[PDB]
RNA sequence: AGGGGAUCGAAGAUGAUCAGAUACCGUCGUAGUCUUAACCAUAAACUAUGCCGACUAGGGAUCGGGUGGUGUUUUUUUAAUGACCCACUCGGCACCUUACGAGAAAUCAAAGUCUUUGGGUUCUGGGGGGAGUAUGGUCGCAAGGCUGAAACUUAAAGGAAUU
RNA sequence: GACCCUUAAC
């Protein structure tokens, strides 16, 4: 049928997580890479290679694909999960406690500024 | 109903010692029970056990150490022989050099070593190792 | 064969052993 | 006896009920846990952070104590846990977890996954069961992040907190982190703060 | 070997449940045994709704609907469809699918 | 056991659980060694100081591990209000 | 309390309860009923004489297939009629 | 040559361990069997039985061989190997491997006044397997070991020389025997013992100390 | 919970169990003073009466038997102790 | 055994099967579920788990009954209460796992505390069959119940899993 | 809707 296998599913995978901004998404140019890039003993299995490989570039192009992880787009992942924001909580994120909660402080000893709200229907 | 109330004192400090626990309330505390536990804590099976006295019969609180393996009653409290102790201390102590066998004989309640020393008999109470 | 009948076939064999017993008691 | 330096701060306080970390399990509590204090109506429990700051330290004390930085590992499965583990990991050896982890780990030494570890953190015991049931063979202690209803099994040290939030998840990660360091004297002064913020832990969808 | 902790049936505490009929077979099956269904079914089939309402002399007609209570045998049950074999674990659910 | 005649006899003294004071057995695999490191009048931790606990793989399975340990070290004095004797 | 009675003054109890029970048992109840004595034929005696009758042809019981060479033997101390093996080969030219 | 892949393998390997108590001691996971016959290196194995095993399928039953193996030194250290394999050969060694991965230590007493060395067991002690239950009583001297081959030859591997043996259910199942024994030879450690009860100080494990051989 | 302080339970602990599984069983009921209006007439009253308290000048019923503490008139007056 | 007999319906005739179908399916239809001196006394009468007592883990719900919350809502609207909500508690029907422990396993809140074997006590079993078959006795109007063998014959019969 | 059976012969 149409579904292809793991040796051109892996194939391709390693290829893109590897040689991503050498290939692109165009089949014909990058058949002239993956058989140059990697040693493929078919001609048939070559193309399957650079089908999976340009298929899963288009998918690339629109937003991440589970599975694949690059160079790029690690790097750019761990630019986002670095942000912090400027505000902090303390402020008027736009101390809430209530009379268990704010007794609590009393009996650790602490003095904050809280407002004691309680249970209002 | 309520028949042994060492059976059940020693069946709380059993079920008590096997699930790690350090202390076993005890109801309804009758002597036996105490001369039991006294024999116990000479020989350091148990530890410290306090007496709760509600008007009614009393209470026990056991402090329990991790020595103890098994307690237990015999029952019925058979009659025993001065040639009959060896037949005992080998069909329920773990080995030879440990464990005793209690037994209330004329002279009180005491373990198997102390009745041959003494050179008493009596009634089979329980075991302790 | 099924205990429930093997039950029933012998009390009809104890019913007709009644019967010949009796023809001679 | 504590060189009395390591009290909860008023500071400290403030950042753990903005946090809502005191704000317990639902009316379901497991009776392992005495961390409870004084229930509010609606049924919401609320924990003694003092507690939970204590047993805080207690279980950086452990961390500290174990001589290779990487020999331990901290473990999430949650989603919400899974960014505080990496930032924890980073600030420290803490050679971590994060999303799923592979049965086998513990066990099984020739799998990719293998890991030896001295110490293993987890953020939920219910969670990541399977992290603490393999903890179970190998002889290494546990450290979980407990709920007032989590499974409390196999847990050796347990911080009280509540699980189903983001901010207080990811606050006793960033305080877990910043308390160790401070034993290990990567923070030198006690008393003056963490340049670095809760909010770094703190988790984000998109 | 026992095959059900419940013995296929809902009855502790009582020892006798009244009998119920089955709506397919009429087999006796206790109450308590029954697999019973509850149908609540529109009146007109949902498909001659729209050929009912616009022959209708009223507007807004309420439609009402049919309600039975179904009781099966678990022969019936089987047969019929209303419940199915499961596996020896996912007997264990009470919940409706 | 060990004899007057010399004769080093009983092999591998095995450890006790800290909390029961059970037998650690040669191969509990549930069984843990808490290392809790000490700390010198500067919030440092010293190396190669701290209290050991051993702790059966019984209890652990009990969920009991937690509680044990909070009143272990309170007892020991490096928790201060966690553990309640009466409870 | 594990069901048979414990109590001090309970050995009756216990001793007729083994008594009833003993019954069960196949060894028991055969010497106790004197079986071998009233319905064996040796009468009880591992050995027994008497005089062959006629030679016998026993067939071999599933899945072994072969004639057992037997004889017919009416004891002599009982009368009774047996079936006895002449055992070994050509043994039955003997016991003719 | 071995090359171990675990950290208490490379303790062993480089040389900070040299005694098998002392892994006993931490309860520390042993994972090959490289480490048993080095830090052991007095091991005997032998097999009580090898029987075939059948899994019927479609077209005939596939025949697999399960080897009983017992490994021990003759004082206080014995193990237990069940494994099937396709072949008899490859089940040998393979049970063997799990036999000294399975080495548990032997705590052998007197019957009486600790004259010379210990003889016999310092508890009675007993182990469960299905419906196989083995009963260890300790011996005076010259008893001798009181039980069936299958038994004896296990303990007789683990150091003991006189011993009283009581067994019931399926003795003839072979393979719960041995492990309804290995369980009560093993809880002879687990039983606590007066002089046992001594001072708990339990000094550091060598995996936390030795830490600085790891893989690095 | 293995360790457990079985000779000082806490009040709370103590207070919310039956009454005949606290350490030493005690009644949780009381007596109570009760006065009608105007005269004094003050009568001791169980909290569990189970039987229509009056005081003894008149026909004054004070309490209500129920199935657990006595209920009161609608008109009296009642102190602890 | 007198009264009632609607319904359904052991027994009792058509159709399919054909080698039948004196079965399963249709239609009928007698006896058969009310009161007795009334009898009978058996059921997979099952939880296939004797009863009494103690102890041993978790978690919610429910039926009763109490206790505490000036909790929420209710005649003549916020002047006896009731019905709901939380927290306890006693008793009960039960309820989520190849779970410490037990078990041959299935599985088990007891089927645990049992070779580390003893709380009290009643009943029953000792390979399969012959056989729950009486030479007997006893109860019953009868049907039958209870009690209950032997000769003889067998290497298995059986339980729970696995494939 | 109907659908019974199956070697003594290594």
């Amino acid at each position: 049928g149409r579904v292809r296998t793991k040796t051109v599913k892996r194939a391709s995978k390693a290829l893109i997580e590897r040689y991503y901004p050498k290939l692109t998404l165009d089949f014909q140019t990058n058949k002239r890479l993956c058989d140059e890039i990697a040693t493929i003993q078919s001609k048939r299995l070559r193309n399957k290679i650079a089908g999976y490989t340009t298929h899963l570039m288009k998918r690339i192009q629109k937003g991440p694909v589970r599975g694949i992880s690059f160079k790029l787009q690690e790097e750019e992942r761990e630019r986002k999960d670095q942000y912090v924001p400027e505000v902090s909580a303390l402020d008027l994120s736009r101390l809430n406690v209530d009379n268990q909660t704010s007794d609590l402080v009393k009996s650790l000893g602490l003095k904050l500024p809280l407002s004691v709200i309680n249970v209002s229907a | 109903t309520r028949s042994s109330v060492l059976a059940d004192a020693l069946n709380a400090i059993n079920n008590a010692e096997k699930t790690g626990k350090r202390q076993v309330l005890i109801r309804p505390s009758s002597k036996v029970i105490i001369k039991f536990l006294q024999v116990m804590q000479k020989h350091g099976y148990i530890g410290e056990f306090e007496y709760i006295d509600d008007h009614r019969s009393g209470k026990i609180v056991v402090q329990l150490n991790g020595r103890l393996n098994k307690c237990g009653v015999i029952s019925p409290r058979f009659n025993v022989k001065i040639g009959d102790i060896e037949k005992w201390t080998a069909n329920l102590l773990p080995a030879r050099q440990f464990g005793y066998v209690i037994l209330t004989t004329s002279a009180g309640i005491m373990d198997h070593e102390e009745a041959r020393r003494k050179h008493v008999s009596g009634k089979i109470l329980g075991f302790v190792y | 064969m099924r205990a429930k009948w093997r039950k029933k076939r012998t009390r009809r064999l104890k019913r007709k052993r009644r019967k010949v017993r009796a023809r001679s008691k | 006896s504590l060189p009395a330096t390591f009290d909860l701060t008023p500071e400290d306080a403030q950042l753990l009920l903005a946090a809502n970390t005191h704000l317990g399990a639902r009316n379901v509590q497991v009776h392992q846990e005495p961390y409870v204090f004084n229930a509010r109506p609606d049924g919401v429990h609320v924990i003694n952070v003092g507690k939970t700051w204590e047993k805080l330290v207690l279980a950086a004390r452990i961390i500290a104590a174990i001589p290779n930085p990487e020999d331990v590992v901290a473990i999430s499965s949650r989603t919400f846990g899974q960014r505080a583990v990496l930032k924890f990991a980073a600030h420290t050896g803490a050679t971590p977890i994060a999303g799923r982890f592979t049965p086998g780990s513990f066990t099984n030494y020739i799998t990719r996954s293998f890991k030896e570890p001295r110490l293993v953190i987890v953020t939920d015991p219910r969670s990541d069961a399977q992290a603490i049931k393999e903890a179970s063979y190998v002889n290494i202690p546990v450290i979980a992040l407990t709920d007032l209803d989590s499974p409390s099994e196999f847990v050796d040290v347990a911080i009280p907190c509540n699980n189903r939030g983001k901010h207080s998840i990811g606050l006793i990660w960033y305080l877990l982190a910043r308390e160790v360091l401070r034993l290990r004297g990567a923070l030198v002064d006690r008393t003056q703060p963490w340049s670095i913020m809760p909010d770094l832990y703190f988790y984000r969808d998109p | 070997p026992k095959k059900r902790a419940s013995n296929g049936r809902n009855k502790k505490g009582r020892g006798h449940v009244k009998p119920v009929r089955c709506v397919n077979c009429s087999k006796s099956i206790p109450k308590d045994k029954a697999i019973k269904r509850m149908a609540i079914r529109n009146i007109v089939e949902a498909a001659a709704v729209r050929d009912l309402s616009e022959a209708s002399v009223y507007p807004e007609y309420a439609l009402p609907k049919t309600y039975n209570k179904l009781h099966y045998c678990v022969s019936c049950a089987i047969h019929a469809r209303i419940v199915r074999v499961r596996s020896r674990e996912d007997r264990k659910n009470r919940a409706p699918p | 056991m060990e004899n007057d005649k010399g004769q080093l006899v009983e092999l591998y003294v095995p450890r006790k659980c800290s909390a029961t004071n059970r037998i650690i057995k040669a191969d509990d695999h549930a069984s843990v060694q808490i290392n809790v490191a000490k700390v010198d009048e500067e919030g440092r931790a010293i190396p190669g100081e701290y209290v050991t606990y051993a702790l059966s793989g019984y209890v652990r399975s009990r969920g009991e591990s937690d509680d044990s340990l909070n009143r272990l070290a309170q007892n020991d004095g490096l928790l201060k209000n966690v553990w309640s004797y009466s409870r | 309390g594990k069901g048979k009675p414990r109590g001090l003054n309970s050995a009756r109890k216990l001793r007729v309860h083994r008594r009833n029970n003993r019954w069960a048992e196949n060894n028991y109840k055969k010497r106790l009923l004197g079986t071998a004595f009233k319905s064996s034929p040796f009468g009880g005696s591992s050995h027994a004489k008497g005089i062959v009758l006629e030679k016998l042809g026993i067939e071999s019981k599933q899945p072994n297939s072969a004639i057992r060479k037997c004889v017919r033997v009416q004891l002599i101390k009982n009368g009774k009629k047996v079936t006895a093996f002449v055992p070994n080969d050509g043994c039955l030219n003997f016991v003719d | 040559g071995w090359v171990p892949v675990t950290k208490l393998g490379r303790l062993v390997k480089a040389g900070k361990i040299t005694t098998i108590e002392e892994i006993f001691l931490h309860s520390l996971p042993v994972k090959e069997f490289q480490i048993i016959d080095t830090l052991l290196p007095g091991l005997q194995d032998e097999v009580m039985n090898i029987k075939p095993v059948q899994k019927q399928t479609r077209a005939g039953q596939r025949t697999r061989f399960k080897a009983v193996v017992v490994v021990g030194d003759s004082n206080g250290h014995v193990g237990l190997g069940i494994k099937t394999a396709k072949e008899v050969a490859g089940a040998i060694r393979a049970g063997i491997i799990i036999a000294k991965l399975s080495v548990i230590p032997i705590r052998r007493g007197y019957w009486g006044t600790n004259l010379g060395q210990p003889h016999s067991l310092a508890t009675k002690t007993t182990g469960k397997c299905g419906s196989v239950t083995v009963r260890l009583i300790p011996a005076p001297r010259g008893s001798g070991i009181v039980a069936s081959p299958a038994v004896k030859k296990l303990l007789q591997l683990a150091g003991v020389e006189d011993v009283y043996t009581q067994s019931n259910g399926k003795t003839r199942t072979l393979e719960n025997t041995l492990k309804a024994a290995f369980v009560a030879i093993g809880n002879t450690y687990g039983f606590l013992t007066p002089n046992l009860w001594a001072e708990q100080p339990l000094p550091v494990s060598p995996l936390d100390i030795y830490s600085d051989e790891a893989s690095a | 919970v293995l360790v457990q302080d079985l000779l000082h339970p806490t009040a709370a602990s103590e207070a919310r169990k039956h009454k005949l599984k606290t350490l030493v069983q005690g009644p949780r009921s009381y007596f109570l003073d009760v006065k009608c209006p105007g005269c004094l007439n003050i009568t001791t009253v169980f909290s569990h009466a189970q039987t229509a308290v009056t005081c003894e000048s008149c026909s004054t019923i004070l309490c209500t038997p129920t199935g657990g503490k006595a209920k009161l008139s609608e008109g009296t007056s009642f102190r602890r102790k």
